[PDB]
This record gives C-alpha cells, sequence and structure tokens, in this order.
C-alpha cells in the first residue's frame, strides 16, 4: 500500500507510530503496527 | 468507600477461514516417426499320389 500522513491542530510529535486498519467488504483483512520502516521522525503542523 | 476499577471484555464480529490445498494443470503434445524393412526367404516341399 502507498500512503502519506498529514497533522492538523496545534502540536508537533516526534517518533510517530501509526496502527492501520484494512477492510474489504465488512471483514478484516489485518491490523498493521508501523515497523521501524515506515516511522516518521518529525510532523511540523500543517505538513505532510 | 467505592473502588476505582476497570472491568474489559470482548466480542467476537465475524470468523473467517481458509484452507490449504495445491491444485495444478498440465498439457503436453506428441510427435513421432518411424520406419520400418523386411527381407524374407522361405522354401516348401510336398509330395502327392
Amino acid at each position: 500500500a502507498n500512503v502519506r500522513y498529514y497533522n492538523t491542530g496545534t502540536a508537533p510529535m516526534y517518533k510517530v507510530t501509526p496502527t492501520t486498519n484494512l477492510v474489504l467488504d465488512g471483514d478484516t483483512l489485518s491490523t498493521i503496527k508501523a515497523q521501524e520502516n515506515q516511522i516518521g521522525n518529525n510532523l511540523s503542523p500543517g505538513d505532510t | 468507600l467505592v473502588a476505582a476499577y476497570p472491568i474489559v471484555g470482548v466480542g467476537m464480529e465475524k470468523l473467517i477461514i481458509s484452507t490449504n490445498e495445491h491444485a495444478s494443470t498440465d498439457q503436453g503434445k506428441t510427435v513421432s516417426r518411424a520406419t520400418t524393412n523386411s527381407k524374407t526367404e522361405s522354401n516348401t516341399a510336398g509330395v502327392s499320389v
């Protein structure tokens, strides 16, 4: 899967790790916690 | 006098299964050619009365 994050609000956050979830039709394929590959070091607010 | 306490528990929504087989298909063609030779020899003898 190809995907980019975003940010909104007031504050930044360092060392982000999102946990994502996939759904086809009512079911659930997998929910993945992010590993070391797609980790994000910085997110200045109002950016991606 | 009351306690500060959480109580959690789960509940299943759906169960999905999946099987494990191994299918395969094969298709083939055959072409062949041959030739033969022969050389025979015979003798006969007979008597009538």
